[PDB]
């Protein structure tokens, strides 16, 4: 549900 | 831009650039096409509210799921609105307009949780200066498929991010270029033309041809 943390 | 994208796209494949005799990539850069504005970070919060992004600028905007679009400049001030029908309107955050308290919370709550806590794509690379006046580009459409995020910008660009290597491609058709964001984070910028005329790897070149499947899925969704 993100772009990369 | 989409349609000129595509045709650029069927050029490029169309040449088997993987397949020359030589393969001289390095010879197909421009660093001059770098992008004025991409999509540096994203979440995806479309099952009750929207997507968020932020762009390289720092910008940050939201695509609602009632198609209705909010856009905060980087002074963290400026606001954007634009209605299902097309209407923009200019406002600020700190006047506090009330119909909107709800998006701007929102919006708020998208930026700071991308400040706090995930990576700026490009975050190595100064974008090309664009024309002071030109208007901020916004989301017109997005979507995911098994293997990455398509996010199609106003402005005519349209950037893939792929979900298993972390390699980006975001395509420019204003300037037929492209730049390839690869495994190790780094950023090389290719003119299409010269990629036809010099070829390119395996990984690029596969790359290349699912885009073109990509900007197909969006003209045929439109909308």
């Amino acid at each position: 549900l993100h772009s990369t943390a | 831009h989409l349609s000129d994208m595509l045709q650029q796209l069927h050029s490029v494949n169309a040449s088997k650039p993987s397949e020359r005799g030589l393969v001289r990539q390095e010879e197909a850069e421009d660093p001059a096409c770098i992008p004025i504005f991409w999509v540096s970070k994203w979440v995806d919060y479309s099952d009750k509210y929207g997507l968020g992004y932020q762009l390289c600028d720092n910008s940050v905007g939201v695509l609602f799921n009632d198609s209705t679009r909010l856009i905060l400049y980087n002074d963290g001030d400026s606001l954007q609105y634009i209605e299902r029908d097309g209407t923009e309107s200019y406002l600020t955050v700190s006047s506090h307009p009330n119909s909107l308290m709800k998006k701007i919370t929102l919006l708020k709550y998208f930026r700071n949780y991308m400040s706090e806590h995930l990576l700026k794509a490009g975050a190595n690379i100064t974008p090309r200066e664009g024309d002071e006046l030109a208007r901020l580009p916004y989301l017109r459409t997005w979507f995911r498929t098994r293997s990455a995020i398509i996010l199609h910008l106003s402005n005519g660009s349209v950037q893939i991010n792929f979900f298993q290597d972390h390699t980006k491609l975001i395509l420019c058709p204003l300037m037929a270029a492209v730049t390839y964001i690869d495994e190790k984070r780094d950023f090389r910028t290719y003119r299409l033309s010269l990629l036809e005329e010099y070829g390119c790897c395996k990984e690029l070149a596969s790359r290349l041809r699912y885009a073109r499947t990509m900007v197909d899925k969006l003209l045929s969704s439109r909308s």
